[PDB]
């Protein structure tokens, strides 16, 4: 599929989607440490055993 | 006698600016002049309480390292200005807020600082930024904290909306300490000594009780010392 | 080919002296920082600048 840049990021708490806005882009002026998410994406993925 | 030894006074304040005064302790006997001395200035330099700006808000800004427009100096100039702010904080408050709200050309200095009687300032001449348009305005809201020591933005333990500025804070009033041991003309002997402190601060703190302070740092330090026990 | 977005994040950090960070002269003296002594304990002068 099409990687999609997003704010619904699976097994990510509310708590490292303060800083991202709807598009999944951090906002500006935002302080950020080691870890934490700037621009969210998620990849299609296949079939897991 | 030998084993009383003659217990120093406090005698003279000489306050040469707003930010340098002497102080003077007479008598002082052989060899304690030295020890006082050097006592008092390594816990007054190191170890004094004071009032810092913490935090700012400005008006538009989203973080230090941007510009606003008829503002000559950057926000991160400007908080380095507002650094050098002494602001004497009334007792009883550790937390307190001032507004600088300003418009028209010229330079924005500490006197323009709007406070609720619990806050002076120390030098209005100060100067945080200079508004360079007749349509420029600036309107910050600065946090001033009171501490001890230097804890810079980073060393603060961990919400926080942005816009909010860190500045970090050198809460320690004293600058320079330089003390001086000299004869002191005394009833007939010629074995006491003086002890001369000069003192170059922000002029948040007064020298008496600077010099307080550190004497009670002192004894209550050396109380280990005074009851020595295995604890 | 292939790229459907790029998004570029611009970061700004403030980096203090510290022990470790190579310091030096325009005479090719060279050196490491070793350690940050408090203003107390370094030497002055007769008129007490450290």
């Amino acid at each position: 599929g099409a990687e999609e840049i997003t704010a619904d990021i699976p097994n990510v708490g509310e708590a490292a989607l303060s800083k991202l806005d709807e598009s999944g882009i951090v906002y500006i002026g935002a302080e950020v440490k080691g870890g934490d998410i700037l621009v969210g994406k998620v990849t299609p993925k296949g079939e897991t055993q | 006698s030998v084993t009383e030894f003659l217990k120093p006074r406090l005698v003279d304040i000489e306050q040469i600016s707003t930010t340098h005064a002497k102080v003077t302790l007479e008598p002082l006997e052989r060899g304690f002049g030295h020890t006082l001395g050097n006592a008092l200035r390594r816990i007054l330099l190191s170890s004094m309480p004071g009032c810092a700006v913490t935090e700012v808000e400005i008006e538009g800004v989203l973080h230090e390292y941007s510009t606003k427009e008829g503002v000559q100096e950057d926000i991160l100039e400007i908080l380095l200005n507002l650094k050098g702010l002494a602001v004497r904080v009334a007792e009883g408050k550790d937390e307190v807020f001032i507004t600088l709200n300003k418009s028209g050309s010229g330079p924005v200095v500490a006197g323009d600082i709007t406070h609720d009687g619990d806050v002076e300032i120390v030098n209005p001449e100060h100067v945080i930024c200079h508004l360079t348009s007749d349509n420029a305005a600036i309107a910050m809201r600065i946090k001033v904290e009171r501490g001890r020591g230097y804890v810079p933005a980073s060393a603060r333990i961990h919400e926080r909306p942005i816009g909010r500025l860190l500045v970090d804070a050198t809460f320690s009033p004293v600058d320079k300490i330089a003390y001086s041991v000299e004869a002191a003309r005394v009833e007939q002997r010629t074995d006491l000594d003086k002890l001369v402190i000069d003192m170059e601060t922000n002029g948040t703190l007064e020298p008496e009780e600077a010099i307080r302070r550190a004497a009670t740092i002192l004894a209550e330090q050396l109380d280990a010392f005074v009851d020595l026990r295995d604890v | 080919p292939g790229v459907l977005k790029i998004v570029k994040v611009y970061l700004a950090v403030k980096r203090r002296i510290q022990p470790g960070d190579k310091m030096a002269g325009r005479h090719g003296n060279k050196g490491v920082i070793s350690k940050i002594n408090p203003v107390e304990d370094m030497p002055y002068d007769e008129n007490g600048q450290p």
